[PDB]
């Protein structure tokens, strides 16, 4: 009757992430987690009824019964743990209650960052302004003005180059496009 | 409290004669029925008024999908049992599931299967295995073990669950599983001669009678009659001795009776 | 083995009947219906214990099951409304008391009270900036798939003939042009990383391809619309 | 396969006087297949009144059964209990000991 987890946790690449979910409910019959990439079905992680941790790989699940309490940890954070994650109960009448679940996003570990905003015109001319290279730890903020439009950041992966970056687009001049978002002070503005 | 235990069985018939269900269940607590389903009515029933007055109608709309379930599956099972022994016509399958609550607070709980009115498989829940009596147990305990999450599920049902439903059902039928009819003893006489110690009027069924010689001895060869249902809700029963000054006692529910016969 | 759902996109006038289809081959008994919703996680409609039976869910009520086999459990929506435009899930367990849910891809419904405010994407590609490549030695090339409505779309970039993944990355949800609108039509980008020496290549072709899960002017239907760069 | 014979007992719900109202019972018990059939009788004829509790279920997974009859003793009236099963190759009658 209530099952309860964060909405979103984030966590750098490398490090842990403990998703806990508390529930209240008439009877208990077992507790299950389950991923769900964007746009994907969930899949099934673990499964705990009697208490104590269980490990599968990089994550462990974790019951407490007389706390009516779990946690699900991910150690060593990659990239591809970034999903939502959902905890459900049966309860003592058989019936499974899902959480609202919890959205992971894993920020990239920048190891040379070089912040700069870019001006990229259509190949078939129109142009937008790409905010890109910046460190895991900028925060890109939505614009004041209804007509000005700008995305949320995104990680890229140069998986044969072995480099990662981090970028936002805006589009509606790039000089004043990410004003109100606070961007470091050696942003390159070509 | 006294003890408690809360059971379930669960009774497949294959091929059953015409007006026979293919399938069974039936919930106890202690003696007393307290529900019912069948592979004719389709439903899961109350077969107690206090059972009936507390549960709310999604208890029973829930449980009467789940026995749905367990009844197909029960079905499924008994085919595959007799496939495997190359057995034709009616066989029977049978299930056991339940739980004591005892006086000093500790639990016990238990779950095993029969084929053919023999045990079949029983769960051992400290071990998380099933006992297998033979060869086509074997099968299918190599089947239920290689699913250890089930056998965790039936662990905590065991020790959480049934007794967290048995404390609930004692509340509901308090008056009747909690109450106390002491009994009503007396002594017959009836060239042998015999004694009779007979009682009635009594609940819980559970009662001790024996036959006493010159205070402290207990005499050999006493008969017993069985502990039966005088169809009120009580209970009867006696112990007899073939004829010294002899004493029936009698032990129910706490409390010691003596009969002195002069 | 598995379980499958169809059709996974669906545009329909409110008032239209229409049925959900879900089947497995895994000999599940047990099968369910949910409908996911942004911060209400997965709701069940209707659930079967076996064949032969159905139960209610939590929010039942606008849609129907059957159940007359096991491996066929179709969702029906004898009159759909505006408010079951959702996300819908198929899933089944080997028992309700036994095994791990196996989930079906998904079904996205969307339910109009009218189809003229539907419309397909517009695409442009961007081409790299100067400054970035004497900068970083790195191109981005940006694709910008706008104007459309509903928001479901699938964005992929083909290089030379062939879907890349590798240095893409795509917004997770498309942005509303006219937030005050409740019928806004959505923007959606992606971005695409190539070494400048690639990009410097006449000979190298960058295409950002969108598919349009669709249906005066032209019938927006399900159509891919495309940009490329050479 | 193992076939277990019915137990058979006959007794009043009270200790029996006669003229005084009272029920005829018959316990059935520790019976395997459950089909079972029981009729009660006076002087012989099957009484048709028989009321019986449902099928039970015992934990060394035999059966057992209740059937009973409102009843008002006589000195000269006889009552028994009529059991076939699988087990008995003949009905098996059970007087009421009195
Ligand atoms: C109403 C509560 C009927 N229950 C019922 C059960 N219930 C106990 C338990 O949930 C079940 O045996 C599970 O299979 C344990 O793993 N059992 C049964 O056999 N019959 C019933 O009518
Ligand atoms: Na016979």
């Amino acid at each position: 009757q209530n099952i309860d987890q964060p909405t979103e946790m984030t966590a750098t690449e490398g490090a842990i992430v403990q998703i806990n979910c508390t529930y209240q409910t008439s009877g208990f019959n077992g507790l299950f987690w389950y991923q769900q990439h964007a746009g994907e079905a969930p899949t099934f992680l673990s499964y705990n009824v009697l208490d104590g941790l269980e490990e599968k790989g990089r994550f462990s699940s974790f019951l407490s019964r007389s706390k009516g309490y779990s946690y699900l940890l991910l150690k060593e954070l990659q990239m591809k743990d970034s999903a939502s994650y959902l905890c459900a109960v049966r309860d003592g009448d058989y019936k499974l209650s899902f959480g609202a679940g919890t959205t992971v996003t894993v920020r990239a570990n920048i190891q040379n960052p070089d912040p700069a905003v870019y001006q990229l015109r259509d190949s078939k001319s129109k142009s937008v302004c790409l905010f890109t290279d910046f460190d895991s730890q900028t925060n890109v903020s939505q614009s004041k003005d209804s007509d000005v439009y700008i995305t949320d950041k995104c990680v890229l992966d140069m998986r044969s180059m072995d480099f990662k970056s981090n970028s936002a687009v805006a589009w509606s001049a790039c000089a004043n496009a990410f004003n109100n978002s606070i961007i470091p002070e050696d942003t390159f503005f070509p | 409290m006294r003890t408690h235990s809360l059971r379930y069985f669960r009774l497949g018939v294959s091929d059953p004669i015409h007006g026979v269900p293919e399938f069974i269940s039936v919930g106890y607590v202690d003696s007393h029925p307290i529900t019912t389903y069948d592979s004719v009515t389709r439903q899961k029933e109350p077969r107690a008024p206090w059972m009936a007055e507390n549960l709310a109608p999604d208890h029973w709309e829930r449980y009467t999908q789940l026995l749905r379930g367990w009844q197909q599956m029960f079905k499924v099972e008994l085919k595959r049992l007799q496939r495997h022994y190359n057995h034709s016509g009616s066989h029977t399958y049978q299930r056991m599931i339940g739980c004591e609550l005892l006086e000093d607070g500790s639990t016990t709980g238990f779950l095993q299967y029969a084929y053919d009115g023999q045990d079949f498989l029983i769960f051992n829940k400290d071990t998380l295995s099933w006992l297998a009596v033979d060869n086509v147990a074997h099968t299918i305990k190599q089947a239920w073990e290689a699913n250890q999450h089930e056998l965790l599920y039936q662990k905590n049902w065991l020790e959480e669950e049934c007794i967290a439903w048995l404390k609930r059902f004692l509340e509901y039928g308090k008056d009747t599983l909690q109450r106390t009819e002491p009994p009503l003893v007396r002594v017959n006489r009836k060239g042998v001669t015999a004694l009779f110690c007979k009682a009635h009027g009594f609940y819980p069924p559970e009662i001790y009678m024996t036959w006493m010689k010159n205070g402290e001895e207990i005499v050999q060869e006493i008969d017993y009659g069985d502990i039966l249902p005088s169809g009120d809700g009580t209970y009867q029963a006696w112990a007899s001795i073939e004829l010294n000054l002899y004493s029936c006692h009698v032990e129910h529910s706490g409390v010691h009776m003596v009969l002195q016969v002069p | 083995a598995g379980i499958t759902q169809a059709p996974t996109s669906q545009i329909l006038a409110a008032g239209r009947r229409m049925t959900l289809r879900c089947t497995q081959d895994m000999r599940h008994n047990a099968m369910y219906w949910y409908r996911q919703d942004l911060g209400l996680g997965l709701r069940l409609i209707h659930y079967s214990n076996t064949a032969g039976t159905t139960g209610k869910g939590e929010v039942p009520d606008g849609y129907s099951v059957s159940r007359a086999n096991t491996d066929d459990f179709p969702l029906t929506l004898a009159s759909a409304v505006p408010s079951q435009t959702s996300v819908y899930f198929c899933a089944s367990s080997a028992g309700a008391s036994t095994g791990e849910l196996f989930f079906g891809e998904g079904s996205r419904l969307t339910v109009l009270e009218d189809l003229k405010n539907v419309f397909p994407p517009e695409v442009a590609v961007f081409e790299p900036s100067e400054a970035e490549i004497s900068h970083t030695q790195k191109a981005t090339l940006v694709c910008l798939a706008t104007g459309f409505y509903p928001d479901h779309v699938e964005l992929s970039w083909w290089v030379n003939g062939k879907e890349v993944h590798s240095g893409v990355c795509t917004d997770p949800q498309p942005l509303k042009e006219q937030p005050a609108l409740n019928d806004s039509r959505y923007a959606l980008s992606s971005r695409l990383r190539v070494s400048a020496t690639f990009w410097q290549n006449p000979r190298n072709h960058f295409r950002c391809q969108v598919q349009f899960y669709g249906l005066d002017r032209a019938k927006p239907v399900t159509q891919i619309v495309s940009a490329e760069a050479w | 396969m193992i076939q277990r014979t019915p137990k058979i007992q006959v007794y009043s719900r009270h200790p029996a006087e006669n003229g005084k109202s009272n029920f005829l019972n018959c316990y059935v018990s520790g019976f395997h297949p459950s089909d079972i059939e029981v009729d009660l009788l006076k002087n012989g004829e099957r009484i048709e009144k028989v009321e019986h509790s449902d099928l039970s279920f015992s934990k060394d997974w035999s059966f057992y059964l209740l059937y009973y009859t409102e009843f008002t003793p006589t000195e000269k009236d006889e009552y028994a209990c009529r059991v076939n099963h699988v087990t008995l190759s003949q009905p098996k009658i059970v007087k009421w000991d009195r």
